[PDB]
This record gives C-alpha cells, structure tokens and sequence, in this order.
C-alpha cells in the first residue's frame, strides 16, 4: 500500500551526526535515556525503483534534524543540540 | 367555469385562475366560497347564519376535499342534504369546523357522505353517539379536536378499515376499557392533549395492530404492570408531561418489535424500574430526558444491544452504573448534560466503540481518568463545557484520534505554559498535552478557561485547527511565535490580560491565508516595544493578520490612559 | 492489561504501558523486535533484525486480537503459526497479516493449523507456493490476499475454498492464469 | 522532484518574555532563534492524489514521537514524555 | 407607495380624499359601498399603474375619472353592481395600460371612443355584461392587443367592420351570445 516502505525503530542514539558535528557520548543512561522513531528505508530498496507505480524514481531516504541531548553525557548541556537523523523514504 | 345568468343570482363568480370566489349576498360580504379547480371546495359562513337558506345552485359536480369552516347545520339532515345547493359528488375528505354551535352527533349525519377517507371535526362534535359512523363503508382515517367530548364505550364499533385515529385537545378524561374495542389495523393512535387519569390495562383491549401511540400531553397518574401487553405490535411510544412519579416494573417487557422510546418532562419521576428497556432487540432510540430520575438501575438496557442513540439530559441524576452501556456496542450519540452527575466511573465507556458524539455539560465533574476515553476510535464532538474540571489528564485523548470539536467553555482547568508538559527535566520541541494527540481537532472552544498560556502542539500537531476561542484567560502578553499557524483559524483573546503584544517586521503567512486576532477589553500596555503592533494596527493596509480591535485602548501609560489605537500617535 | 508479567531483566526485554497501547521490544537498546499491542483488538509482531529464539521471551497474556500482524519473521517449519508463536499468547484471532520480507517458504494446510477462524489473511511476500488448500474450507474465509509473491500456480489449487467474498492479487509475476485456476470461488 | 508537494518549515521556540521589563529590549534574542524544522504538503493543502503517479493514491502527513523518560530526581515515579511532530508527508496507494 | 381598501364600509369616495401623496402606484378595492366617485379623486395619483374597483354599488362612472392619470398600467372591474353605463373616453389617450377588465359589469351599451388612445392594451375581457347590443365597432383601433372575451353577452349581431384593424388577435370569445351570424369578411384579419 505504499510506493516507498519504510522499517520503524527506536534506536536510543550515542554519538549521533549532527550540524555543529561536535556531538558525541550522548546520554542513553538507563536512569537518564533518550530514544527517536527513526524510518529507516529497507536496505534493498534503496536504488530499487518505487513499486506499485511506472515511475523511474528510487526510494531515496531523507534526514531530519531532531532536538537531543547529545553534545554532552550530562543532559541539558547542550540544550537538545538538533541532531541529524535518518526521515521516511521519499521516491 | 362560472355560473351563467348571475343577473338572477344574488351570487358573484370572481373567475380567478383555478379559483371561482362567491360571495352570495353581493350587498354584504358573506359565504366565501371558491373552488380549487374541482380538487378542493372550500366554505365559510364567517359572517351571518341560515344566509344559505335559500341559495342558488353552484353545480359544482365532483371535487375530492371538502371543508367547511365555521358553518351552522340543520340537525336531522345529511351533511350533503343541509348544502344540497353546492351539488358536490363523491367527497374523498370533509375537514369541518364549527367555532359557534356545538351539535350532538349521530348516524343520519353522515347519511350519503361515504366513500370518505379524510374525516375531520375541530371543535364540530360536542358529544358522539355509538352509531353514528357505522354507515361508513371504509374510512382510512378520522380526527376529532379542540372540543370537549364525553366518549361512551364501542363508538368505532365498526371501523375495521381505520388508521390514525387522532384526538388532540379532545381531552377524554378516562379510557373506557371497551373504547377501542371492535377496532384494528390502526396504524396511529393520538391521546395528546388528553384529560386520562390513568390507564387500565383493559384500555387497549381492541387494538392489536397498533404501531404508533402519542401521549404529547398526558394526566395520566399510573400505568397498570401490563397497560402495553396487548400492543405487541408497537412500533413508537412518545410521553411527554406526565405526572406519573414511578413506573411499573417490566411494563413494556412485551412490546419487542418496539422502535423508539421518548419520555420527556417527567418532573414527577423519580425512579425507573429495573430492567424498564431490557430485551427489546429492535429498539433504536430511547430518549429520557427532562425527568426527575435519580438513579438508574444497573440492568435498566441489559441485552437491548439495538440501540443506536441514547439521551438522558436535564435529569437529576447523580451517579451512574458502568453495566448500563455493557451491551450496547451500536451506540453513536450519548448524553448526559445538565445532571447533577459528579464523576464518571473510569471504565463507564470501554465497551461501545461507535460512539460519533458524547455530551457532558453542565455536571459538577471534577476529573476525568485516562481509561475513560481509551475505546472511542470513532469519536468526532466533544463537549465538556460548564464542568468544574480543575485539572485534566495529559493522556486522556491518546485512542480517539478521529475528535474534531471540543469545548471546555466556562471550565475550572487551569493548566500553566509549563507544568501541563512538562516536569523540568526533558525540554519538548513541541508539548505533549491531551490537545497534542488529537491531531484531527479543528475547532475548540478554551474561553472562560484560566490557562493562561498558549500551547506550541495547538499549532504544530494540530494544523487543521480553524476556530480558537480563548478568550476570558489570564494571558500576561502574546507574542508573534506564539501565533504562527499559518492555516485559516479564527483567534479570540479577548477579555484576556494581554499587555505586551511582540511582532518582528519581516511577519509573512503563507500566500491566500489569512488570520482574524481579537484583542478587545484586554489591559493592554502602550509604552515603547508595541510599536511594530501599532504600526501592524494603524497604517495598515493589507497582510495575512486581521485585527478586531475597535473596543481596545492603551490602559497603563497614564499619558495616554484608555486612548484607543486610531486615537493613538505613533 | 498484561503489562509484561514477567521480570524485565530477566530477559532485558522491557515494556511501558499506556493506555492506547503496551508497547514492547526485547534488546532494550537498539531494539531488533518490537511488540505493539493493543490492548484490545491489534497485535504487531515485528522482527525487521533476525531473532534469537522464541523462548527466552516472556510470555504476553493475550486473550484475543481482533487483528494480528507478523513483519519480517521466519516462519516454523510445518508447524502452525502460533505454535511457533507459543510465547506470544492469543486465543482468538479473526483477521490476519504477514509480511514476511526474507526467506520465503512454500505453504500447507499445515502453517493454518491452529488459525481455521480466519476472517481474512494476506501473505505481503515471502510466498513460494502454495502447494495443498490453503485453508481445508476454513470457516468465513471473506477476504484474501497474496502479493509480490513471484510465484506460480496450479488450476483449481483453491477449489476447496466456497465463501471467498473478495480475493485479491497484485504484482503476482504470474505469467499465466490456468484454466479453472478460480473454479472453487462459487460466492466470489 | 517527489510525489508530494512538501515544503520545509522553521519553527522558532517559544520565547519568554520579561514583562516585567517596562524598558525595551534588545532584539538579538529575537534576532537569532535555533527553532526546529517540520514538514508538511500545500499539494493542494496535501490534498493531490499525487498525480504524476496514476495509480489510486492520496498524499498523508506522517509523524515521529520520540520519547524522553527518567525516574524523576526526587524518586518519584518515572517521568516518560513522548513528544509527536511532523515528519514526513508520503503518498499511499489506495483501495477502490 | 401602496394603498389597498378591501372588504372596506366606506360608502362614499372624495376627490380630496388622496391628496399627500404624488408617489402611489398600487390602489386595491376588493369590496367596498363607494357609490360615488370624482374624476379628481384619482388626479392626484398620477403614478397609479394599478386600480381594482369590485363588489360596489356604483350605478356610473364620472367622465375624465382614470383619463387624468397616464401611468395606469392596468384597470380591474370585476364583480360590478347596478353599473348600468360606463363614461365615454374614461381610458382616452391612457398609452400606458395594457390589460382593461370589465367582466360582471350589468351594461347594456358600449362606447367605441372609450378605450381609444390606448396603444399598449394586450387584454380585454367584456365577460357577461349582458349588452343588449354592441354599439361600439370601433374598438379595434387599438389592435396590438391580442386577447378578447366577449361572452355571456346578449349583443343579437356582430359588425362586420369591428375586426378590420387587428391582425395580431391570438384568443378570442364568443360564447352564450345571442349571434344569429357570423359576418364573411370581419374574421378574414385575425391572421394570428
Ligand atoms: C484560507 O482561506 C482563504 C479565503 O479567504 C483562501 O484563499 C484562496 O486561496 C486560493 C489559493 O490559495 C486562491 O486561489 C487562487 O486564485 C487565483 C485567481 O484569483 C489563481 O490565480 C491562483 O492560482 C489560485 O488558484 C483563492 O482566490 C483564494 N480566495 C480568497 C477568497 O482569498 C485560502 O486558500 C485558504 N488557505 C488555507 C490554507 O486554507
Ligand atoms: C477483514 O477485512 C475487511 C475488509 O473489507 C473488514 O471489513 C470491512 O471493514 C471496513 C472498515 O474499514 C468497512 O468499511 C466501512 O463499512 C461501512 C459499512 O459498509 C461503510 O458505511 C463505511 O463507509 C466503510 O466502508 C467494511 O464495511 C467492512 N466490510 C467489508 C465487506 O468490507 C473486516 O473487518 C476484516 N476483519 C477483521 C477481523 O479485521
Ligand atoms: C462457508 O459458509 C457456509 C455458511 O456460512 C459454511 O457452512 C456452514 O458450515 C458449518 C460447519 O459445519 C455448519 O455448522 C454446523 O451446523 C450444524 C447445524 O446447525 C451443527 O449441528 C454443527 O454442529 C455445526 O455447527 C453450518 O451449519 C454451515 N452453514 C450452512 C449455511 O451451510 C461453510 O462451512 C463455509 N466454508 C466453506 C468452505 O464453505
Ligand atoms: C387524506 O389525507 C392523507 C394525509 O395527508 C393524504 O395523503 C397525503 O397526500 C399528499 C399528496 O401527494 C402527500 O404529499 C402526502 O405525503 C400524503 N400523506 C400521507 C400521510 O399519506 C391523502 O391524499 C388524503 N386523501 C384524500 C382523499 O383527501
Ligand atoms: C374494509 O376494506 C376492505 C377492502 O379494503 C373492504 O373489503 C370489501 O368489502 C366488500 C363488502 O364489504 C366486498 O364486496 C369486497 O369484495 C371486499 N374487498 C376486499 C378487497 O376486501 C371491506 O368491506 C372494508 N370494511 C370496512 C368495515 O371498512
Ligand atoms: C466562567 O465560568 C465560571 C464557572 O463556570 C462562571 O461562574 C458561574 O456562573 C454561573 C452563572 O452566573 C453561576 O451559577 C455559577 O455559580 C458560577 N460558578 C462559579 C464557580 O463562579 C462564569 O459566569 C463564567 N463567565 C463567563 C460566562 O465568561
Ligand atoms: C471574541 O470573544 C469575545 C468575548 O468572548 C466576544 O465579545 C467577541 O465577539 C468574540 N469575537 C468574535 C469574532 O467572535
């Protein structure tokens, strides 16, 4: 039912990518843990070109910047530094 | 066609297109009388009595509805005979009225007035005999109002053929048991507007086929256990303003095939009995508002799973049973307004699944448990208005994603910018709340509501949102982030606080949306800072911002006390 | 309402409650499986990461889903579903979904044993063959639907099924239909 | 190009305002906000079938929630938030 | 702007009686005793484009009485009682009125300069006045009108020179007339 299809997670990130890229050790403590629905695009799908149409389009896979402690163990450090982060699959 | 040498006549043909007028005292205005091309004559004596003594002959031939209004009769005379002149054929209807003389009634009356269906008598008969329609051949129907009548048992001896028997205003005091007796196929039975002071269970006897019963006024003080068991084919029963103060036990257990239920104005009731609806798998819509009902019965709608609206407004009840809504998973549209209801039982809802609208209104609710909407897939209104709800859950919306409308309208929740989201401890891009959750929302009502604050998710989760009405709160200042819903939405903050109103210059919506903010009776400061909103206010030409602000003025800045903007100078 | 009754570090698979839907997932940090739950009428049974085994997993009380849903999870071989399930514990089921991306196998009367109350069922991939009845006339068997499937068939391979009031097809790779190959669907 | 008319948005935070501070203030703060970035369809308001694809489609939005949890300082019970926002707008191929 | 008397006692009409009011263009008279009138009475209301008079003793009319007003669009007078004769050129040079009623009116003669004048006439109805005879066979000279009733009249002949103007004539009326017969050459104009 969908062109592109897309596998949920919760993925509870350390030392994920980010803008000023200076954002490692992020705080996943079991008292102190941060996870992110994240869509990550099916591993063979990523050049296959999208299904249930005639379009020449590939499920390319997007990010997006979501708002993390990840800059710093401690948390509010950074105040939620926006990390990047993989997005849905978009032909 | 108009009668030909009415120099003779005393009559005048007006001739009208499809009309014929007469006024036959041409002197004096008397007998109004026209003709709907031959489908309906009509009769008027308004003015003067026995005019028509001797009148001449209008030939009308045949015509289907008759109706006379206001006319005398002689006694011992067909109807037809006493307007012999008129020289109609065949009347299919004969609607009568008779504001002046009350004329007992009997057999003779109605010689040759058959093949009739549409029989009719406001306020013609003052008393009716026990013969008199028996020279009927079929009658479909018959209606007898605005007149006192004493009714002597076995009148419609031999009416086989009728349907919808129709008193209004006729006000028997008492149903004979044998009034109805000899009488079927009825498929309408009016007692409204009646005297009756109790019913008899024999006071049903002769009907068998009864599919509708009315009692929109009623005096009626008791039911007897079985009054409806010879109903079994009832279909409606409407009651409306009836003194009865308690109702027999399992009274319509016997009325399966019955359809809707109404029972509204009961001041009087206070209890119904148990099991009252139990077992009525056709049954439909039950409504039982207006009563003085204080406690309903666990068991009162065990296995009627039939429903599908459900109405209990404007009682005195206080406290309700979760069993009472177990079994009817067809429901779509309940209330409960304006009962002196406390506190929902948390799981009073998790069994229906359809239900589109819920009421809830003028209660005395104090909070409401995340369980008790957690099974409304379908939910789509909302309305909590008038509710002394303090505080709310913040996961109260989670399973209703389909809400549309809500309205908290004059609520006690007071729930703070942070505090409603948040503990201190993780900073949200945008704020979990109830609201959030229910993305589909489009129009709310917060007004009269002490928040204070406006809510990021109001314009993030929910983009849909047309209507926001927060007016009456205690806001200290609005600021430009805190209005960026970009979607066509209606804003109130009027009555409010706010002081301080924070704009930037490079302001833009997206192209074609435009937003109306109301800012009228706030207090609102007009020292430096507001300047961008004046100049957003005064010299404004046109942009995606509206501003209903004719009855604002600057309160603080005593130089300028109570000056309204367009008085103000920059 | 079962809210993972067994010790979560036991088997570090750990869960919260809410009133929309206890959700689960085992690893605890990067979870490879997750268990949504309805708490009423959904399941979600998702492997996107290949599993361990069934049985180190607790066992989730359930009585009964409205609809269950499997992503992406080796199937037993000949052994009902639920019996490869066992863990995860439901009754009644009537709807059904299986989405199986990776290894696919042939199927039987076998894989059905214990699911004859089947309102509906779809096979989204992963489908070989269906060599023998798919159901032997299981009961109201409304809907069905296999696709992606890249497969091919027999006439007539359905003929057991009667009641098959809608049956669907997409992106079957099929290169031809055989004649009678709809012969059994009498109330299609 | 893509399926689905969306359009990046920047959502700047809400800010707090020092009413108490009769005086005007500087800008800068209002001058540079880090703010969050969303997404969302204008294809007719996300309401193309997603043309250029034929078959039976509708574009939807789509949302992510992350969730923050931590047993509160003072031992109390633990605080779990699950934050919902726009993510992504996809197109859907649909019934009939 | 709009004036009606219907079902009124007033036995009697005066000429000062509708003074204060130049912009009237509705009078009504659906019964009424009027017996009298005045060619003045109406002066005043030269925009009246409608006046329906029935249900009246009046035996005659005045001359000049709807002469004065030129805006009258349409005339009604139905229902008449005792109205033995009607004034000569009451609608003279009217220009305006299209559509004349006379019907129950007990007139046994007929004016041929009456109506003369008046080129917007599309109606007129004569129903059973009972004229003993038709004077008038000049009635024609306003022919663009196209309807005519002229029954429940006891006129013995039909003039061969009345139907000589008018070819636009769609619908016409004769019955319960006392016509022994029909003249060669009057229909050989009722083209239409
Ligand atoms: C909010 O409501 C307003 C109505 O006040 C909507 O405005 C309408 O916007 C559409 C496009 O956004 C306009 O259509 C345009 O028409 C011009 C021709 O005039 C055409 O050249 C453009 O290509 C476009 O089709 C429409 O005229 C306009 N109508 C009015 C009365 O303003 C607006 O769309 C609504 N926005 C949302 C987000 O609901
Ligand atoms: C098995 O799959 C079928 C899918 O057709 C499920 O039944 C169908 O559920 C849909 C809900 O999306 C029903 O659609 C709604 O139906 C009503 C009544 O006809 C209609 O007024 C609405 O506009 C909407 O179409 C549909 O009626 C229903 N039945 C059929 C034959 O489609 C069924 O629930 C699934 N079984 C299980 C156990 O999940
Ligand atoms: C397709 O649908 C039909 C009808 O819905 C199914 O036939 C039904 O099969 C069941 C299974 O045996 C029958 O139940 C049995 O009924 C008897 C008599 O009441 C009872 O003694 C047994 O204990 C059992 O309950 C049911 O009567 C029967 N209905 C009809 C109308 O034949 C059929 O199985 C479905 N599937 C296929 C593949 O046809
Ligand atoms: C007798 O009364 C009934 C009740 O009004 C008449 O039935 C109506 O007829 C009209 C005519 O088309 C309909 O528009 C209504 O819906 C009918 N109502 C019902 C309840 O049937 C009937 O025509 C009357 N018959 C006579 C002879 O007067
Ligand atoms: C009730 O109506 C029925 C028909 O609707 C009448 O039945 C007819 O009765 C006459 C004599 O009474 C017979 O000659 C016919 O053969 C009957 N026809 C049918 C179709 O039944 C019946 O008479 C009516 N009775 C009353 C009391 O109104
Ligand atoms: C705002 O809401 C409050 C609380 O509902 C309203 O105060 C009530 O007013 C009604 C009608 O006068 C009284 O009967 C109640 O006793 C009041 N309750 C309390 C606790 O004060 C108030 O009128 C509403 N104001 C509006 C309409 O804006
Ligand atoms: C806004 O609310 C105030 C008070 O609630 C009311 O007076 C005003 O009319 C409202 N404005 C609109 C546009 O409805």
């Amino acid at each position: 039912p969908f062109l592109c299809e897309s596998e949920q997670l919760l993925i509870h990130p350390k030392e994920e990518l980010s803008r000023n890229n200076s954002m490692v050790w992020i705080v996943n403590t079991k008292d102190y843990k941060q996870g992110v629905r994240i869509e990550k695009c099916l591993k063979r799908q990523l050049g296959k070109p999208c299904n249930f149409c005639d379009a020449d389009t590939e499920c390319k896979q997007l990010f997006h910047y979501r708002t993390l402690v990840a800059v710093d163990k401690v948390t509010k450090k950074p105040y939620k530094e926006q990390v990047l982060l993989p997005s849905c699959c978009k032909c | 066609t108009c009668p030909e040498e009415s120099e003779a006549s005393n009559c005048s043909c007006e001739e009208f297109p499809s009309k014929t007028h007469f006024y036959c005292p041409d002197f004096n205005p008397t007998l109004y009388v026209d003709v709907e091309d031959r489908m309906r004559v009509d009769f008027k004596c308004y003015d003067e009595p026995h005019d028509f003594k001797s009148l001449p002959n209008l030939a009308i031939g045949s015509v289907k509805l008759l109706t006379v209004v206001d006319c005398v009769l002689d006694d011992d005379r067909p109807i037809l005979e006493s307007f012999k002149f008129l020289e109609v054929a065949d009347v299919r209807s004969f609607v009568y009225n008779n504001h002046e003389n009350g004329i007992r009634y009997n057999a003779k009356y109605f010689e040759g007035m058959e093949q009739l269906e549409n029989l009719t008598l406001a306020r013609g008969v003052v008393s009716i005999d026990r013969d008199t329609f028996s020279g009927f051949l079929n009658l479909k129907r018959l209606t007898i109002e605005h007149n006192k009548l004493n009714l002597q048992p076995g009148t419609f001896e031999a009416l086989s053929n009728l349907t919808y028997l129709g008193l209004v205003y006729n006000g028997l005091n008492e149903i004979q048991p044998g009034l109805f007796d000899g009488l079927e196929s009825l498929e309408a039975l009016s007692l409204s507007y009646n005297d009756i002071k109790s019913l008899s269970a024999g006071s049903f006897n002769g009907l068998s086929s009864l599919r509708m019963l009315n009692l929109r006024v009623n005096k009626i003080e008791s039911f007897d256990a079985n009054t409806f068991a010879s109903l079994k084919e009832l279909s409606r029963l409407e009651i409306t303003l009836n003194p009865f103060v308690s109702l027999p036990r399992g009274l319509f257990s016997e009325n399966k095939k019955l359809k809707t239920l109404i029972l509204t104005n009961n001041r009087k009731l206070v209890t119904l009995p148990e099991e009252l609806l139990a077992n009525l798998k056709e049954l439909t819509v039950v409504n039982l508002s207006h009563n003085g009902v204080g406690n309903l019965p666990e068991s009162l709608l065990s296995g009627s799973s039939g429903i599908i609206e459900l109405n209990l407004g404007y009682n005195r009840l206080n406290s309700l049973p979760e069993e009472l809504l177990s079994d009817q998973p067809q429901l779509q549209v309940l209330n409960l307004d304006h009962n002196q209801l406390e506190s929902i039982p948390d799981y009073f809802l998790e069994r229906n699944v359809e239900l589109q609208t819920l009421y809830l209104s003028h209660n005395r609710l104090r909070s409401l448990s995340e369980k008790a909407f957690t099974k409304l897939k379908n939910l789509k209104e909302l309305h909590l208005e008038n509710n002394q709800l303090q505080t709310i859950p913040q996961f109260l919306f989670s399973g209703t994603p389909k809400l549309e409308e809500i309205y908290m309208q004059n609520n006690q929740l007071a729930l703070h910018a942070n505090s409603f989201i948040n503990e201190e401890l993780s900073i949200a891009d945008n704020d979990n709340t109830p609201f959030q959750v229910l993305q589909k929302l489009r129009i709310l009502h917060l007004r009269n509501n002490s928040i204070s604050t406006i809510f990021q998710d109001w314009y993030i989760n929910n983009l849909e949102m047309q209507s926001l009405d927060l007016s009456f709160n205690k806001l200290p200042g609005l600021s430009y982030t805190q209005l960026q819903f970009q979607s066509n939405i209606t804003l109130n903050l009027s009555n409010n606080e706010i002081s301080q109103v924070l704009l930037i210059d490079d302001l833009d919506l997206q192209p074609y949306q435009r937003i109306n903010v109301d800012l009228n009776h706030n207090p609102l400061n007009c020292n430096c800072n507001a300047l961008k909103f004046i100049q957003l206010i005064q010299s404004k030409a046109e942009h995606g911002l509206q501003f209903n602000v004719d009855q604002l003025r600057c309160s603080e800045p005593p130089n300028l006390l109570d000056a309204t903007m367009d008085q103000l100078q920059t | 309402r079962f809210t993972c009754p067994e010790e979560s570090e036991a088997s570090n698979c750990s869960c919260e409650e809410f009133p929309s839907k206890t959700h689960f997932y085992c690893p605890d940090f990067n979870p490879t499986l997750y268990v949504d739950v309805e708490d009423r009428m959904r399941v979600d049974f998702k492997c996107y990461d290949e599993p361990h085994d069934f049985k180190s997993l607790p066992n989730l009380a359930i009585g009964s889903v409205k609809l269950l849903t499997v992503v992406d999870c080796v199937l037993d071989d000949d052994r009902p579903i639920l019996e490869s399930f066992k863990f995860l514990e439901v009754a009644d089921v009537r709807s059904f979904v299986y989405n199986n991306h990776e290894n696919g196998i042939r199927y039987n009367a076998k894989y059905f044993e214990g699911m004859e109350q089947l309102e509906n069922l779809t096979l989204a991939r992963g489908v070989v063959s269906i060599d023998r009845d798919t159901f032997s006339g299981f009961l109201n068997l409304k809907r069905l639907t296999i696709e992606h499937n890249k497969l091919n068939l027999q006439p007539g391979t359905f003929e057991a099924l009667s009641n098959l009031t809608y049956l669907g097809l997409v992106y079957n790779g099929l290169n031809e239909i055989q004649p009678g190959l709809f012969d059994g669907l009498e109330s299609l």
